[PDB]
């Protein structure tokens, strides 16, 4: 009887939640059409019809006909409520003006009144779950306005987004920089907790971890498909030890305008390579703290972690957790912040993961996701923000942005917001005596 | 005839409150449906100290049941016993306390107050006599630290004379599961000391470890680390349920255990509690061996004795032994070594004795003990709050919720005064 | 008369744990599983 | 127009939430009664009200 | 490469073997109700101390 | 013996009735034929009260069955248990009272009344000694309202001092069924409060609070709401009905219940209506059931007592009592909480225990207590009519069919002396 509602923007954002929605219909058993093959596992993600049908919790949204067709028209076709799964008029075409001025604004109406038809089937609302991206417009300047109207017409109800950042060293869109300074405004005060999962995870992940080469973005989807469904397992899977989602937001977030936690999923390994070696509490515990296997490109020894929060499933005893706990404290490396002395969660799922098929992922006894905010994601930013003014410093590609509408102070506006950011964990990274 | 009625409240709370009904029910021989199936007469004639008689055969515990996520609730219904419960006395809210005291005990838990208070007012009428309270809670979440001291104030004005008793779970740095349990408990013992009568205090590690260094198991779960453990001790109010050769009950054993009316902390003990394998190696008798439990091998509570003083000493008993023995064992506990016990109190020991054994033991004793180094585990989750609340590290989530800065403070120095205490009898 | 009672309780506790270790290969033979706790896909 | 729409949206906002302004007046005034009286309706009020 | 998200149909062996649910059936129906209420009056015996009718007797 | 006929009106009092013929015929082990099958002879002493004696048998109830729906008497009669009923006693209209009084009680009503009033005078000059009548309807529905207030009136001008016990259902003040609730309810307080002697006030929203929370079923429907009405009114003619350790009839009832006779609006109540997944742990006692009785919700008038001092109050008990225990709780709640127990009747508590037990349970009462707060009722239903009434709403359709002005303020000015008349009776 309690329950997370989903939304998904952005051509990143729909592909990552079909990766996100097959994992849930072969998690509670549920075929791709909605009947089951023949509990109350399925209402935090799925409602329950006359009929056995299971319609979908989520709404996808995009400014693209052309993505959102495949799952209209994909073996999902029958699962999602054709009305949820709604398109738009033209393409936001990678700029935040166009998605949050001109083009997005003739669909947020249509939008807010599918979350109002949707929250007062609701009956024990916990909260949003957003999923969008940083670098195009529908991504950025899209999800800006639905955190600018959920903000007031909900209010209390805690949203949490899973954002895809801009690659430090690789990249797709020239003008993405652009498209993820001027989001910083709105997901800041806008936004209760923000994951962050950067291009450099799996792009070397899959390549070091799995044997696999050459991975694609429907390899990529699948990885962000398993940390949600392991955050809201507890919220959906009996456990020794529960983390609600309101007992996660509380412990992990120090302060307001900190809450950019990192993420971790450690037992990533290949079918041919999985029965080599034992899988202990002890040895994906260390797998989980190492710097090559963080969803972020940013070092943690850098930084020190503020709170870390960690979420086992399946076959997990709550003694092996604590003498890993311990273990991995005492370990002079993984350098903690003096004001937090103890830092740290554990939570258990009674239930092991589900492997999709096709997955290169090999299905294990237990599977930790480790949840970590740290202050090594202050140069998430230095290598963002000299990316940022090294472009704007000559007024290149600012007349499009300043052509729909958007008034130019408001770039230098989000500047000074990043800023202060940065200097915020400056402060918190200092010691106390 | 003599009646406590028990308060649960938590999932820490309910889980060694659920295992606790079922260590009574299988001494009183009461089953998973409420009817009696025993063989003793000394059982039922005392059913009326923690059950309540159901329409035939069948005996209702009263046992109020609070959480906020319902979740738990539904462990403790779908679980080994949980038909004899009742479920008008199982309340609950919708969503949860999300780990914050203020939040628990202020803007969610207190919708439930009025709920809460009528299933404990209405198992309040129908004793003879009630004897004192029982709540099984924990110091980590705002279930049991903060809705449970919710239910410590309100009580408390409705029946003052009346004793009543807390099961607390105290926080540990080595098994730390929350990051906010320094600020949850720190401000919780604010209320569990101004308007509570006798504590006791039962932290996970030294769960742990009597766990793994005596009872020799390789995966000590919560399940088994209640049932010959937690739920043993919470069995000393036998001499309320069983006939004994000089008994004390749950007040007459506390009333000459607090030496002073804000000076109660208790350290608990079970004697018993050999192996699987080594219980034929031994002898289930009191000498010097069984009875001298001074090395804290046998302990529930991390600080040891060797780091203070006992202030004053309680042992429970079970089985067919004479007086004598346990008598002179205590002048063999005391004389042996008298530089760790309060010199002011020339006797700090007490002896009851109960002739009903739990099932399975012809011999059990439970410890109970009052030591001046128990501010050893007050004074480092001190220091865990300071360092914690210099930065001011979680303090927003408790800003918001209608309480102000000044409430911290109060709760810090009144610990400090606790802590001061404790070290002002330590040498005297 | 005292010591054939703990001769005879002695003994019992041979003959409970003889009876505790019988009761272990009942279940760890036949491994009962609910089917409330399956896969909807396993069942079958 | 620009700038009486906020003036007639945020008189629309304050009397549409009027159901928690009569509750509202009481966490106020005869106060130490909002810990267990806020987050309610006007229904439950006057009711939690009477069982005190 | 967005139509092999739902391609390959699963085998018995893909899903995980506990598949351990939530049971939220009890709950369901404790909430429908309204939890008790003491909008009733006092029906109180005059419970009192130690001994509990005497009987005086045989002087007095 | 002394005999009862059932006069059940409208919509409302035959659902209520025919499940209360229900009930009776269960308690008297009374098939749907009608064959006696009970075992006690208890049941058969007394049996004649309800059931008139025909032949092959079977009993058929006294009950005229009137309505004016052609329908409303068609669900009676394919009833599961409707074949008892006697189709002389299925007098019945050829068209709709519209919801409105005064259709029903001026025109369509005022034809069916000479030959219903033809059958209720043969079923008593069949029997011997009436202790008195019994009606159900609403006060909201037409039929009901103005057709009920046909009977009474039209029954006391040659059955004066038989005890008029209408049972109604005064429209329930938040479930608001039809819109014109409030003109149909205060023409008919107008024409109870002088006219009948004894009426308990039922609400559909009470009838609906007491089955969420303490009978546990989450759809309070047509049917439950039947339970419990027809469970208060075999209550408090059980005593007569059946043998007594304290004896109490309809007339020793209202004698000890009504101090002065225009309070004649009484306020019923039920105690043992525990949870069906919840009979399992009661210890069904007398202090459970004299907690549960004097208990805010478990009565059938949406108002809460509180406020409106005890007047009187009564105990019709049902089943093996300790007397002793039933004599001091009787007290206990009434010495105890002595704010709402009017001072110039030092005790106003009335028990009348009756040694069978209960259908299926084991004790129960049936709490019927008189408090002045059953005003408030009548003030919700007076502003109701009088936001109507001030614009003159539904007033249109009224004066065709036979009203006036005046009648209007005249209903409306009684049932304000009717609160005020319990505002000044409470001290
Ligand atoms: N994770 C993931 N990333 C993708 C996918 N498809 C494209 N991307 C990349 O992710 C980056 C961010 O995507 P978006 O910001 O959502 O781009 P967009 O929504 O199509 O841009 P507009 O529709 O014009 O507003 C893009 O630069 C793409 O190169 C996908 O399916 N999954
Ligand atoms: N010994 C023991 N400890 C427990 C048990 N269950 C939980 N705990 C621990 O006790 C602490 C109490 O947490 P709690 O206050 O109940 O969390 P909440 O329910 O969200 O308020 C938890 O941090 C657990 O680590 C149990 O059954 N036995
Ligand atoms: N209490 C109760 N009321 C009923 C039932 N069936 C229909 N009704 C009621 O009938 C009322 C409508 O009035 P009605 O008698 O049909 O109008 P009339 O026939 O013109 O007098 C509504 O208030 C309903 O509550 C039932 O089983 N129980
Ligand atoms: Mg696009
Ligand atoms: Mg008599």
């Amino acid at each position: 009887m309690r329950e997370c509602i989903s939304v998904h923007v952005g051509q990143a954002g729909v592909q990552i939640g079909n990766a996100c929605w097959e994992l849930y219909c072969l998690e509670h058993g549920i075929q791709p059409d909605g009947q089951m093959p023949s509990d109350d596992s399925f209402n935090t993600f799925f409602s329950e019809t006359g009929a056995g049908k299971h319609v979908p919790r989520a709404v996808f949204v995009d400014l693209e006909p052309t993505v959102i067709d495949e799952v209209r028209t994909g073996t999902y076709r029958q699962l999602f409520h054709p009305e949820q799964l709604i398109t738009g008029k033209e393409d936001a075409a990678n700029n935040y003006a166009r998605g949050h001025y001109t083009i997005g604004k003739e669909l947020i109406d249509l939008v807010l009144d599918r979350i109002r038809k949707l929250a007062d089937q609701c009956t024990g609302l916990q909260g949003f779950l957003i999923f969008h991206s940083f670098g195009g417009g529908t991504g950025s300047g899209f999800t800006s306005l639905l955190m600018e109207r959920l903000s007031v017409d909900y209010g209390k109800k805690s949203k949490l987004e899973f954002s895809i950042y801009p690659a430090p060293q690789v990249s797709t869109a020239v003008v993405e920089p652009y498209n993820s300074i001027l989001t910083t405004h709105t997901t800041l005060e806008h936004s209760d907790c923000a994951f962050m999962v950067d291009n450099e995870a799996i792009y070397d992940i899959c390549r070091r971890n799995l044997d696999i080469e050459r991975p694609t973005y429907t390899n990529l989807n699948r990885l962000i498909g398993q940390i949600v469904s392991s955050i809201t397992a507890s919220l959906r899977f009996d456990g020794a030890l529960n983390v609600d989602l309101t007992e996660f937001q509380t412990n992990l977030v120090p302060y307001p305008r900190i809450h950019f936690p990192l993420a971790t999923y450690a037992p990533v390994i290949s079918a041919e390579k999985a029965y080599h070696e034992q899988l202990s509490v002890a040895e994906i515990t260390n797998a989980c703290f190492e710097p090559a296997n963080q969803m972020v490109k940013c070092d943690p020894r850098h930084g020190k972690y503020m709170a870390c929060c960690l979420l086992y499933r399946g076959d997990v005893v709550p003694k092996d957790v604590n003498a890993a706990i311990a273990t991995i404290k005492t370990k002079r490396t993984i350098q903690f912040v003096d004001w937090c002395p103890t830092g740290f969660k554990v939570g258990i799922n009674y239930q092991p993961p589900t492997v999709v098929p096709g997955g290169d992922l090999a299905k294990v006894q237990r599977a930790v996701c480790m949840l970590s905010n740290t202050t090594a994601i202050a140069e998430a930013w230095a290598r963002l923000d000299h990316k940022f003014d090294l472009m704007y410093a000559k007024r290149a590609f600012v007349h499009w942005y300043v052509g729909e509408g958007m008034e130019e102070g408001e770039f230098s506006e989000a500047r000074e917001d990043m800023a202060a950011l940065e200097k915020d964990y400056e402060e918190v990274g200092m010691d106390s005596v | 005839m003599r009646e406590i009625v028990h308060l649960q409240a938590g999932q820490c709370g309910n889980q060694i409150g659920a295992k606790f009904w079922e260590v009574i029910s299988d001494e009183h021989g009461i089953d998973p449906t409420g009817t009696y199936h025993g063989d003793s007469d000394l059982q039922l004639e005392r059913i009326n100290v923690y059950y309540n008689e159901a329409t035939g055969g069948k005996y209702v515990p009263r046992a109020v049941l609070v959480d906020l996520e319902p979740g738990t609730m539904d462990s403790v219904r779908s679980g080994p016993f949980g038909q004899i419960f009742r479920p008008d006395n199982f309340v609950f809210g919708q969503s949860g306390a999300g780990n914050n005291w203020a939040k628990g005990h202020y803007t969610e838990g207190a919708e439930l107050v009025d709920s809460v208070l009528d299933v404990v007012r209405k198992e309040a009428e129908s004793c003879d006599c009630l004897q004192g309270f029982q709540l099984t809670h924990s110091l980590g979440g705002g279930t049991g630290s903060g809705m449970g001291t919710l239910l410590i104030s309100k009580i408390r004005e409705e029946y003052p004379d009346r004793i009543m008793n807390t099961f607390s779970v105290v926080p540990s740095p080595k098994v730390s599961d929350t990051v906010v349990e320094p600020y949850n408990a720190t401000l919780s013992v604010h209320q569990l000391v101004e308007n509570t009568d006798e504590t006791y205090c039962i932290d996970n590690e030294a769960l742990y470890d009597i766990c793994f260094r005596t009872l020799k198991l390789t995966t000590p779960t919560y399940g088994d680390l209640n049932h010959l453990v937690s739920a043993t001790m919470s069995g000393v109010t036998t001499c309320l349920r069983f006939p004994g050769q000089l008994n004390a009950d749950l007040r007459k054993l506390a009333v000459n255990m607090v030496p002073f009316p804000r000076l109660h902390f208790f350290m608990p003990g079970f004697a018993p509690l050999t192996s699987r394998g080594s219980q034929q190696y031994r002898a289930l008798t009191v000498p010097e061996l069984t009875q001298q439990m001074f090395d804290a091998k046998n302990m529930m509570a991390a600080c040891d004795p060797r780091h203070g003083r006992y202030l004053t000493v309680a042992a429970v008993f079970r089985g067919r032994m004479s007086m004598k023995e346990v008598d002179e064992q205590m002048l063999n506990v005391q004389n042996k070594n008298s530089s760790y016990f309060v010199e002011w109190i020339p006797n700090n020991v007490k002896t009851a004795v109960c002739d009903i054994p739990p099932r399975g033991l012809k011999m059990s004793a439970t410890f109970i003990g009052n030591s001046t180094a128990i501010q050893e585990l007050f004074k480092r989750i001190s220091e865990q709050f300071t360092a914690m609340f210099r930065r001011k590290a979680f303090l927003h989530w408790y800003t918001g919720e209608g309480m102000d800065e000044m409430e911290f403070t109060e709760a810090e120095s009144n610990m400090n005064d606790l802590v001061s205490e404790y070290q002002q009898y330590q040498d005297a | 008369a005292e010591e054939e009672e703990e001769r005879r309780e002695f003994e019992a506790g041979i003959a409970a744990e003889k009876s505790f270790q019988d009761k272990i290969q009942g279940i760890l033979s036949t491994h009962q599983v609910v089917p409330r706790n399956i896969h909807p896909m396993r069942r079958a | 127009l620009r700038e009486e729409t906020r003036v007639l949206q945020l008189q629309l906002t304050a009397l549409l939430q009027g159901d928690e302004k009569v509750v509202q007046a009481v966490i106020r005034e005869w106060k130490s009664e909002k810990p267990y009286l806020k987050n309610r309706t006007g229904q439950q009020a006057l009711e939690h009200l009477d069982y005190r | 490469n967005s139509s092999n998200y739902g391609e390959f149909l699963p085998m018995p062996q893909f899903f995980p073997c506990y598949y351990t649910p939530r049971e939220q059936v009890f709950s369901s129906h404790i909430r429908a109700t309204g939890f008790y209420q003491n909008n009733t009056l006092n029906t109180a015996p005059d419970r009192t101390r130690t001994l509990d009718f005497p009987n005086f007797q045989h002087t007095l």
